């Protein structure tokens, strides 16, 4: 065949976003989690299979423990990673990745460790002709088809922040600010304990995480609806539960994603999500500034709560000059906007001589990631 | 095939209305109807009628009979459902996968069906493995040979050859028509095809699988059946990749830990009929790691591996200790007594030998215990070889005693169990490729290189037999063990003090000659090595007298006198004054036999060592066969009717020698000669291997220069075989340059008006049509050789005014006549008239009546799609070398729109649109086209093959580009084409603008920039992609 | 010859069920009494015997005194359990134990001593080549064809709760509860009383027995029965005693079973069957309760009463969330489930792996039960 066709796959922490390049959608999305029996198993004839991988250990939640493989942009555990990308390739994909070259996401100012021991698996595990690491916010900006803006990529990971102006990309400029979805997620389970529910475990700890998937939203203004709060109708939403136990969260729904914008809530210093684009559009030079305030992209799966761009608005237009006027390009299908900046970059002629080749590797070892790419 | 011409020619002369429409619902009833007798008569049937229509142009109705018979395989006949499977191992399921990507109409069938007609798993999963599932043992054996017959014929889905189905069908038939260790395992590189690697491991998926999550006794028991049948056909050391799963993780050892926990389980070995099938694949699978691991048990190096040989050779020394103490009637390492699981295989071994000594029949292929001790004798040889002797040190007691018992049985694989011990005792691709790129480059390849003592009570039983017995299974497989006696060198005291044994092989001699034997053929070439190799030590005087009786006094050749002398001149020829005087005795007596090709195999023996030992004796006896054979190949004396016959009279050309070859005045005389009668096709078809094999040495061992200076001397006239001298055989100043090209233009159609009017089991057989139209294919090669490679330049402009000229009144077969037999070749022969095209082309014959045909310019054939899309990348390979007629362009593109696109991963149509890109006036005309063709261009495998034609084009031509990436192919739904459509559009917009602008602005008008925008902002297309709308806002306002 | 079969032993307190595996019915069914004779007798040509096993017990009813060996689930005295075992194998099934693996089995929540002195007496009394002690509520399951669900177990012994899911088994949720059949026993002599019946000796304890498992059954609801009582009906029955006693019993013959779901009658906090299936229930996992809800599995000998079935349904659905429905499959042969789960299960070949062998017994001694099985 030509070109080869190539092979995406977003690995953020949270969900494995993997599929063929050269097509509008990934074929194959799943949680990135190895579950493992806790429990001793006593029947004959079961499994026995030492773990789970993949949407399997969502629905065998309860027996197992769930660990998630990649913390902050960090992969934790190398076996569980692996384990992950042979679940995508032979479960789903089903492909010999000796067919195919390989784009890799990762995130910005992360550990060269995980570039250069990512690198290293792909070439000394799944045997590969070509690959590439690229940055998360680069691939959701191209996705977006702009030239030009500011990413706010938030994943499950952590949220990064990279300016970009007519490609370019300013490395000072870049912010990586240590807030999640997983983070949301350990401030709801903890906000949810003050009602009477009480989630101790990672099992229903992924039932709250499925809670704030769909019931939490954000406020256009905090207070107000805070306020609001006192005569509660709106606010409160029923939820079923998969026990058949049913849950009633009122002002305790939208205070969950305020966190971004709150880190006070969650006890740490560092800036709202809002002051972090302040903090990497203020380092940029004075030229850019006027399209960066109004190019400013939404990208990642922690950006797909309600009202968020609405809120960010609000508050850049707050604070920065009203001299010029703040566009948000937050586009619906933001979550998976990450994989199909990399299903364009690999469709791409030009792209196809950047490769990381097999070759150039075995000669120059694993430390070549960084002297090729960004 | 021609159901459409033939049918026109009766009905005039007698005037019935019976077409085949009307018989085949008189076949589709016959398969449902009650009786079960009623139905094993109407499934042979279709065993004669389904691999003739499912290439024809009758295929709509012939793909439904396949559909049919798989509802026929749960019937409660067991004759009806092994007839079934006949008729499903004779499918060429590659033809059967072609069909199903035309059909529309056909996949919903009745009841409408949404979804594929998958016929290739259906018939593979539920039927053929299915039936191994059968309660009978008759329905189990017959359903393991089609899995033997399915496997060169499956084509799955997208391997790295072949790619389409309709590539698929095409290196079928260009393969026919276009060219000591023990008995397991191998240590050669091995090359092997890399698409029949791949169709090999997904029948060795699914049937692991019956066998491990089977629930059944029945799937466990004639599953292990199905897989000693694959091992004997497709064995595991030739084609590991296919065999190979996960053990050493990379040569293989595929699959063998799952059969030794059969075999350890004492429910499994308690039957004999696949307990025996079982034992000779477990032996197949630990010698495919031979050639990686071998550097207890030292010499297996591969600590995985060792528990799989230590439990088999376990297991072969506790059943040749069971059959010990059956054949003799005594009561019960290797030692079965204190397990009473195989206490349980005494009682098995003993209800076997009761019907045997009961019941007198000799001649039993299936005996069950005889059938049984075949089998565990010949798989404890093949773990021998890898073991040692430090192994087998505390074993050469053991084995020895049971095989004195185990004697007398079976002694023919009593001792093949015998030879082996004492060797370690004593240490020892797209249409293009397939077609003509693949096999034209290894015609002009091969042409550049042609112008270049326990044993002592065991061994003494062994030789009474072979004076006493007469099976002559057994009389060979002594003589090998007594070429091993002499090698390794025990004493000749075999036969302490008289020669008993060596006088008895002197008599056998008087048998052969006069015919009173009854098997010499399987002995005679082993009868004459046991001879040479004593004489080292009857001497070779004596030896060589013996064979001389035989050839002259005797049978035939090609069974006794001419594997007679490949122990002999093997022996002499490659390992003083006595030695001189005998090889001149040996060379006389082939120059009597030259006229057989397995003489001729000897024979490049003999030249190989004369340029090695002395160079000028190597020229004095090239000469001496030169003025042999080619008075022969013009009498036709030369048996070369077989295509073994004719590889090897071809690689003699090369190593004779030149200066034998060197005067034309002899190669020539035996060049143009005409046969005696060619009335039949015994003598038609030896007169054309003549004229083939010494066309081989005026190409490569003399060049165009020499040779027509000769013709000139030589008054051979254009008229030897011409239109009026043909007529009656079959029944019964002129230019060098014009000699030489009307022999070979005129032996084209004596190929081809046999090959379509000529019967095909009427007058000819049928290896005997393997071999005649397989001279039209190697002929053809050497006529494309003299067009291109240029040193041929006389030949060349010789034939251009003649396919331009009429023939001589009718007494030449002229090229109106010779064409009109190719097209009916198009159907039975399709990859040699994809040679035909090649070579009108080249003299300048471009001449659009034939070139419509064979294109069809404005469910199907499946044997002609390899024609039209093969003489397509032939047409267009033609117009990319000379471009500058303009003629030849603006007619395939006007056309050929829909083929034009669709075949552009090809090498020589890759080529054809590049040199349109650089075209200024060409480029332009291929755009109108795909506008007239939007219609079929919505597939999603079409449109991704117009974006890398449409990628980059003139740029005086990317104004007729912007208004087709706008108007046509943006609206598409798929969010891959419409995200690859604004990469190409938006890379328009910014070369022009750098470009000139007096230029750009008559190239896209004013009136017509306004069109396109009003086209967007109704619609949503403008607000979907951003980055073309801003681009075309910047174009207006500087302008 | 072939799998040599099985034999399959149920011995629960009351009865003994045994015969073949490979068959779906027991060859033997008798009660678990040794009866010794308390009064000497003064003839010749009489026997002697020790002592009468089974239904020469029955027979004999008034001479003997009569010893249950099995109390609330443990063997009281071993002697009089040895006589059982001896009398099924040569008397009623005619079988060497050296022939044929053997199957037992054993109750819920029970003391070690009663596994590792039951495979001392089976290894070492009855030479044998393998057996195994297996759980009686899973066996029981295996008898109704299920995968998943929450077993109520209940003969003349103990009653016990297993919930089960997707095989498994959830050791935390295994509820044991000391009410059997034989407390009721106890209860309707006790009961009886009132009516002036008076009954003291073991012999016509097994008359009010009989009366028990044929007259008895559970009100489908207790007070509205018990007030119809008044017009003494339908709700008396007469009954007739091998002396020629006529005996009749009203409100009696259902307040008898009503102490299941009223333990305060027999004088006993512990909780009712509704409730401790309630209780094994919410110490399940979450998602779990929905279908241990809708496949509750009644077995054993006083889960036979009519109306069992029917009110533990409203019980269960008056505690439970009516947002799900609870469906109760208590089958007809119920009281042979347990022993028609152990000849399935030694009659699969994957289990024929995991028998308790006798040279494991002799290499690694008693306590290699609670190493290999529950």
């Amino acid at each position: 065949e030509d070109e080869t066709t190539a092979l995406v796959c977003d690995n953020g922490s949270g969900l494995v976003k993997a599929g063929f390049a050269g097509d509008d959608a990934p074929r194959a999305v799943f949680p990135s989690i190895v579950g493992r029996p806790r429990h001793q198993g006593v029947m004959v004839g079961m499994g026995q299979k030492d773990s789970y991988v993949g949407d399997e250990a969502q629905s065998k939640r309860g027996i197992l423990t769930l660990k998630y493989p990649i913390e902050h942009g960090i992969i934790t555990n190398w076996d569980d990673m692996e384990k992950i990308w042979h679940h995508t390739f032979y479960n789903e994909l089903r492909v010999a990745p000796e067919e195919h070259p390989t784009l890799l996401t990762e995130a910005p100012l992360n550990p060269k460790a995980n570039r250069e021991k990512m690198t290293q698996i792909m070439f000394e595990t799944f045997n590969v002709p070509a690959m590439y690491v690229a940055i998360q916010a680069v691939l959701s900006l191209y996705a977006s088809g702009r030239t030009t803006g500011i990413v706010l990529d938030s994943g499950d990971g952590v949220t990064h922040n990279v300016p970009i102006y007519e490609g370019y990309a300013l490395p000072h400029a870049i912010m990586r600010l240590d807030l999640a979805g997983r983070d949301l997620t350990d401030y709801l389970m903890k906000i949810l304990t003050e009602r009477g529910y009480s989630f101790v475990t990672t099992a229903e700890r992924e039932i709250v995480r499925d809670i704030k998937e769909k019931l939490c939203y954000v406020a256009l203004d905090f207070e107000n609806e805070m306020a609001t709060a006192a005569s509660s109708s709106s606010l409160e939403k029923s939820y079923e539960l998969p026990d058949g136990q049913v849950i009633t969260i009122g002002n305790e729904r939208f205070r969950c994603p305020e966190t971004l914008f709150q880190p006070s809530f969650i006890g740490m210093e560092s800036a709202g999500i809002h002051e972090t684009t302040y903090n990497s559009i203020m380092k940029c030079d004075i030229d850019i500034r006027k399209d960066l305030y109004a190019n400013n992209v939404m990208s990642g799966g922690t950006t797909m709560y309600p009202g968020i761009a609405d809120r960010m608005q609000k508050e850049i237009t707050a604070l920065a000059p009203s001299t010029m006027k703040i566009k948000i390009i937050a586009p619906p299908e933001r979550k998976y906007s990450v994989w199909i900046g990399g299903s364009i970059l690999a469709s791409l002629s030009t792209f196809q001589q950047m490769w990381i080749t097999k070759q150039e590797y075995d000669e120059a070892g694993p430390s070549i990631v960084h002297r090729k790419c960004f | 095939f021609h159901v459409g011409d033939w049918m026109g020619t009766i009905r005039t002369l007698t005037g019935n209305t019976f077409s085949l429409a009307d018989c085949i619902p008189l076949l589709r009833k016959t398969l449902k109807d009650e009786s079960s007798v009623t139905c094993k008569l109407a499934c042979t049937a279709v065993r004669n009628c389904v691999m003739s229509l499912c290439s024809s142009s009758y295929s709509e109705l012939g793909l439904q009979l396949i559909i049919d018979v798989l509802t026929l395989r749960n019937s409660s006949y067991w004759l009806v459902r092994t007839e079934l499977l006949e008729t499903l191992a004779e499918i060429d399921f590659r033809l059967v996968s072609f069909l199903e990507a035309k059909a529309e109409n056909l996949h919903r069938g009745a009841h409408h069906y949404t979804g594929l007609l998958k016929l290739q798993e259906r018939v593979l999963n539920n039927v053929v493995i299915h039936l191994l599932g059968d309660e009978d043992p008759r329905v189990r054996h017959v359903a393991a040979a089609s899995l033997i017959r399915l496997v060169p014929k499956l084509f799955y889905k997208c391997d790295q050859g072949q790619a389409d189905p309709v590539v698929a069908v095409a290196r079928d038939q260009s393969s026919v028509y276009l060219k000591r260790i023990y008995r397991g395992y191998n240590l050669l590189p091995s090359i092997t095809d890399v698409t029949m690697e791949n169709n090999l491991s997904r029948v060795i998926a699914a049937v692991s699988h019956e066998l491990i999550t089977s629930t059944t006794r029945a799937l466990t028991f004639g599953c292990c059946e199905a897989l000693c049948l694959l091992s004997t056909a497709f064995p595991v050391c030739i084609w590991s990749l296919g065999w190979h799963c996960g053990v050493p993780p990379l040569c293989t050892v595929g699959m063998a830990t799952m059969i030794l926990t059969l075999l350890s389980s004492a429910w499994f070995p308690l039957d004999l009929s696949a307990h025996q099938d079982a034992l000779i694949l477990a032996g197949n699978l630990l010698a495919a790691s031979a050639p990686k691991s071998l550097r207890v048990w030292p010499a297996l190096g591969d600590r995985a591996l060792v528990p799989m040989v230590e439990q088999l050779f376990s297991h072969l020394l506790k059943v040749i200790n069971i059959c010990a103490h059956v054949l003799d009637d005594v009561a019960p390492l290797g030692s079965f007594y204190h397990l009473p699981s195989y206490l349980r295989l005494h009682d098995v071994l003993k209800a076997t030998h009761a019907n045997y000594k009961v019941t007198l029949d000799l001649q039993n292929s299936t005996e069950k215990f005889g059938g049984f001790l075949r089998s565990a004798l010949d798989v404890l040889s093949q773990i021998l070889e890898l073991a040692t002797l430090q192994d087998i040190g505390k074993c050469v007691e053991e084995i020895l005693g049971y095989l004195k018992s185990c004697f007398s049985r079976e002694p023919m694989m009593a001792t093949v169990c015998v030879q082996q011990l004492l060797k370690t005792l004593f240490g020892t691709p797209g249409l293009y490729h397939y077609c003509f790129m693949a096999p034209y480059t290894h015609f002009t390849q091969a042409l550049a290189d042609a112008s270049l003592r326990l044993f002592e009570p065991l061994v003494i039983k062994a030789l009474k037999q072979y004076t006493t017995t007469t099976c002559v299974q057994l009389q060979k497989q002594v003589l090998d063990l007594l070429a091993q006696l002499v090698q390794l060198r025990v004493n000749y005291c075999l036969l302490d003090s008289d020669q008993v044994f060596i006088g008895f092989v002197l008599k056998q001699f008087e048998y052969i000659e006069v015919g009173q034997f009854r098997e010499s053929e399987a002995i005679i070439p082993n009868i004459f090595f046991f001879l040479v190799l004593l004489s080292y030590e009857i001497g070779i005087p004596k030896i060589i007298q013996l064979c001389d009786g035989i050839m002259a006094s005797g049978r035939k050749a090609v069974t006794h006198a001419i594997p007679a002398l490949q122990p002999i001149v093997h022996d002499l020829f490659v390992l003083g004054k006595e030695l001189e005087t005998q090889k001149e005795v040996v060379v006389s007596m082939l120059l009597r036999l030259i006229q057989y090709h397995q003489v001729l195999e000897m024979f490049i023996l003999v030249l190989q060592q004369c340029h090695k030992e002395n160079e000028d004796k190597w020229k004095r006896l090239s000469r001496q066969i030169a003025d042999i054979i080619l008075p022969m190949l013009a009498k036709q004396q030369m048996h070369i009717d077989s295509h073994e016959a004719l590889g090897v009279l071809n690689t003699l050309f090369e190593i004779l020698a030149p200066s034998s070859l060197r005067p034309v005045d002899m190669l020539l005389r035996s060049m143009f000669v005409t046969p005696n009668t060619m009335a039949s096709v015994s003598t038609v078809q030896l007169w054309i291997s003549g004229i083939l094999a010494i066309l081989r040495v005026l190409i490569s061992q003399s060049t165009e220069d020499i040779v027509l200076s000769r013709i000139q001397e030589l008054s051979f006239s254009p008229y030897l075989i011409s239109c009026t001298v043909i007529n009656r055989l079959r029944d019964g100043k002129n230019l060098p340059e014009e000699t030489f090209s009307r022999f070979l233009l005129q032996l084209v159609g004596i190929l081809l008006e046999d090959i379509v009017t000529k019967q095909l089991k009427v007058e000819m057989s049928e290896q005997q049509h393997t071999f005649y139209c397989q001279e039209l294919g190697t002929l053809l090669m050497c006529l494309i050789h003299i067009f291109k490679s240029g040193m041929f330049r006389r030949i060349t402009a010789a034939a251009t005014r003649l396919f331009r000229s009429d023939g001589c009144g009718g007494s030449f077969y002229t090229l109106d006549s010779l064409n009109l037999r190719a097209r009916s070749m198009i159907t039975t022969h399709p990859a040699l008239v994809l040679l035909w095209c090649q070579i009108l082309l080249l003299v300048n014959h471009t001449d659009y009546r034939w070139w419509a045909e064979v294109q069809q310019t404005p469910l199907g054939m499946c044997n002609r799609e390899i024609v039209r899309r093969g003489a397509l990348i032939l047409f267009c390979d033609y117009v990319c070398q000379n471009l500058h007629d303009s003629e030849h362009l603006t007619w395939l593109i006007v056309n050929h729109i829909q083929d034009l696109i669709s075949l552009s991963h090809e090498p020589p149509v890759q080529d054809f649109i590049s040199a349109v890109h650089r075209n200024s006036a060409a480029s332009g005309l291929f755009i109108q086209a795909i506008q007239s063709r939007c219609e079929n261009l919505s597939t999603p495998t079409m449109l991704k093959k117009t974006l890398q034609c449409l990628e980059g084009i003139h740029l005086s031509q990317s104004g007729a580009v912007l208004t087709l990436y706008v108007d046509r192919l943006l609206c598409t739904p798929f969010r891959v084409l419409a995200r690859m459509v604004d990469i190409l559009a938006c890379r328009r917009v910014e070369m022009l603008l750098a470009a000139n602008l007096q230029s750009s602005m008559a190239q896209l008008p004013m009136e017509e920039l306004n069109r396109i925008q009003e086209y967007l902002q109704s619609s949503g297309l403008a607000q979907r992609h951003q980055r073309l709308y801003s681009l075309l806002d910047r174009f207006r306002l500087s302008t």
